[PDB]
RNA sequence: UUAUACAAUUAUCAUAUUAAAUUGUUAAGUGCUGAUUUAACCAAUAAAAAUAUAAAUAAUUUUUAUUUGUUUUUAAACACCAUUAGGUA
RNA sequence: AAUUAAAAAGCACCAAUUUUUAUAAUAAAAAUAACGUGCAGUAAUUAAUAUAUUUAUAAAAAUAUAUUUUUUUUUUU
């Protein structure tokens, strides 16, 4: 679970990486 | 046709699954980390 | 007795109020052209008195221009403090007891 | 070999014109609708063009055609069609005029079935007979008005009743209370006192006002 | 349902998909004709009280486990419109798809109220209203 | 010409399902068609 | 050449399935019968022209459900937004 | 370390179009496309759908009803 933590707090350009759209990710 | 497509499926639920964990380790070679 | 409320009724009628709110509806010439424009593409309101009607069939079973639903008791609930209550009575649908 | 009729035909335009038809009649054209006015501010009341309409009495689609066969053809032997007819008596307000309403029948091919229109005519009643609810024998005749070549033939049914009716100084018929209305707006009907005219004749200037603000739009 | 030949057809296609022996149809005059011209070409092998004006039994026929009566069709499949055969129309009942029919039988009701099928229309040159078919 | 059925006649819609470009539903429907249909000397011994 | 438009969705032309139900003030039950409970007194309401082949034989009406208005010592209460008291319904 | 296609869907961006005006002079100037998304996230967060109302977190959030979702130890005309 330590991994997921630094997912806010990566830049929004590469962050939903292997998509282009981040609405289309699981939420 | 669909078998591939399925196949394409499980791919895409396997990345959406970890999406989180991946973006971090992307994030650390493209080096943009806000520490 | 009875000629002063039939002389109030003869005087009433040939008021100018009560024949301008009774006036006819008004001709696709006298609104304008054959249409396209707004507001001036059909004729306006028509009130009727239902005791001296101007018109002959006062209803109507037509599809668009049906007016039986709209003579219903509630749409003069709206003006009650003009209302007559007597032409309530005898012209009005749907009245509670 | 049996030739049909349109072998007949050709051979009638061929006697007449010289030639049976010129070909090539088809074209195979792309006859193109191009849009001139606003999207609804087209200049008519009740019919909007906004497509390519086909012109033509008996040449159109879905196919119409009058149907002979009906009960007027199984009663009456005619020299010509229309000749005798057979209706009811609708309208008697005007003087030695009996007004019939008569039905024929029109037929579709495609959905292969036979509709009932109605017609109404003005018929003669000299001696003032045909009361409303007679159903009524007409028959066709000279002009004897702008719009009256049917007379009344035989009364092939009295209403009694209408003519009881009209023996008790009522009307034949008592009248319908719904009918054609006077525009598409909502007539409707004003219930007010002697002097609460004012304020419902300012209302409805105020609402006639209103409908005149919606020729500008928005805002 | 709509009309005695539509319940007439609906009710044995029903009963023959079951495997039962006796169907109860409304009797009309032109049912029992229907079903009399059925039972000369040996689609039903009998009737039970064909004499009753209400309704009477179609006796089914059943041959090496399957139904005899394979498709049976009411001439309006909708239920409301009628349609008149010319005798042109039983001599094309007669000779469909280019081949001699007196396979599949086509009945019809003539202007003389004698219920009969497509062979014996052909035969005397007549036509008339079309009721139904069944093979 | 796989049954011997040279006098014969086939028409096929496949609008009503749903992928119309799969190659299995034409031969299916075909051979369901062959399997439904009954032999006159079949039907004559049913009739009598 | 569809003279056929597979399902579910995007959207417009739209009859509330009723003796197991709806309404009851001048009739009943009533703390709004549904907490218990597949079962609720009484009153009004189940059918009633010809024709089934007949080429529309029929009507242009209603709302049992949800919101919103209609009145101010004019709901005591209960519930809700400003925090303990006002208003709101 | 399991099962998973039985189709959940079409304030800005993109020129089918639309808006404004001339007071003894009477249409050529300006502006605006049509439509659907839209970084709005986490906490191993979070029932869903439909209708109506209110708030600029509006691609959102809240309130008031209805319907559905139970995996068998409760019911069976």
């Amino acid at each position: 679970r330590w991994a997921a933590k630094f997912y806010g707090q990566v830049t929004f350009g590469p962050r939903n990486y292997p998509y282009p759209s981040s609405r289309w990710l699981a939420r | 046709k669909r078998s591939q497509a399925k196949l394409r499926f499980r791919i895409r639920q396997r990345l959406l699954k970890f999406q989180r964990q991946l973006a971090v380790a992307n994030a650390i070679a493209s080096r943009s980390v806000l520490y | 007795d009875t000629e002063q409320n039939l002389l109030a009724r003869e005087q009433h009628v040939r008021s100018p109020a009560y024949r301008e709110l009774h006036r006819p509806a008004l001709t696709n010439a006298a609104m304008g052209l054959y249409g396209g424009e707004p507001g001036f593409e059909k004729a306006h309101r028509v009130w009727v008195d239902p005791d001296r009607p101007h018109i002959k069939h006062i209803y109507n079973q037509t599809a668009l221009a049906r007016n039986l639903r709209y003579a219903r008791y509630g749409y003069f609930k709206r003006d009650m403090h003009l209302l007559d209550v007597d032409k309530l009575v005898r012209h009005a649908r749907l009245l509670p007891t | 070999p049996w030739w049909n009729f349109q072998t007949e035909h050709r051979q009638r335009c061929v006697l007449m014109y010289g030639g049976a038809r010129t070909k090539n009649t088809h074209n195979a054209n792309h006859r193109v609708f191009i849009k001139k006015y606003k999207r609804n501010a087209f200049p008519n009341r009740t019919r909007h063009h906004w497509a390519v309409s086909m012109t033509g009495v008996l040449s159109q689609r879905p196919r119409r055609m009058p149907w002979p066969y009906d009960l007027t053809s199984l009663i009456f032997n005619q020299p010509r069609q229309g000749s005798d007819k057979i209706g009811y008596v609708v309208g008697t307000s005007m003087l030695k005029t009996a007004v019939v309403a008569t039905n024929h029948m029109v037929y579709y091919p495609k959905f292969n079935q036979r509709v009932s229109r109605t017609k109404r005519f003005f018929a003669h009643d000299e001696d003032l007979a045909c009361v409303e609810g007679d159903l009524v024998h007409i028959k066709q005749c000279r002009k004897i008005s702008k719009y009256k070549h049917y007379y009344v033939f035989s009364i092939l049914e009295p209403n009694v009743e209408g003519r009881e009716r009209l023996k008790l100084g009522l009307k034949a018929v008592p009248p319908p209370l719904f009918g054609y209305p006077v525009s598409r707006r909502i007539v409707k009907l004003n219930l007010t006192s002697t002097e609460g005219t004012q304020e419902k004749l300012a209302a409805a200037i105020q609402e006639h006002v209103q409908d005149a603000y919606r020729f500008s739009g928005p805002t | 349902l709509y009309t005695p030949i539509y319940d007439f057809c609906h009710r044995i296609r029903e009963a023959t998909e079951q495997r039962k022996r006796f169907v109860v149809v409304p009797s009309t005059i032109e049912t029992r004709g229907c079903a009399r011209v059925m039972h000369d070409h040996g689609l039903v092998a009998g009737f039970r009280d064909f004499h009753n004006d209400r309704a009477f039994a179609v006796e089914l026929k059943y041959f090496q486990g399957d139904s005899t009566i394979n498709v049976i069709e009411p001439c309006s499949y909708d239920g409301r419109t009628e349609f008149e055969w010319s005798p042109k129309m039983m001599r094309r009942l007669l000779n469909t798809h280019g081949i001699h029919n007196r396979l599949v039988v086509y009945i019809c009701r003539t202007a003389d109220n004698r219920i009969i099928d497509h062979i014996h229309a052909v035969k005397e040159n007549i036509g008339g209203r079309g009721l139904m078919m069944v093979h | 010409c796989a049954f011997g059925f040279q006098h014969a006649g086939c028409r096929i819609n496949l609008k009503a399902t749903n992928n119309p470009k799969s190659p299995t539903h034409t031969v299916e429907g075909v051979f369901e068609a062959v399997k439904a249909l009954r032999s006159v000397s079949e039907i004559a011994a049913s009739r009598g």
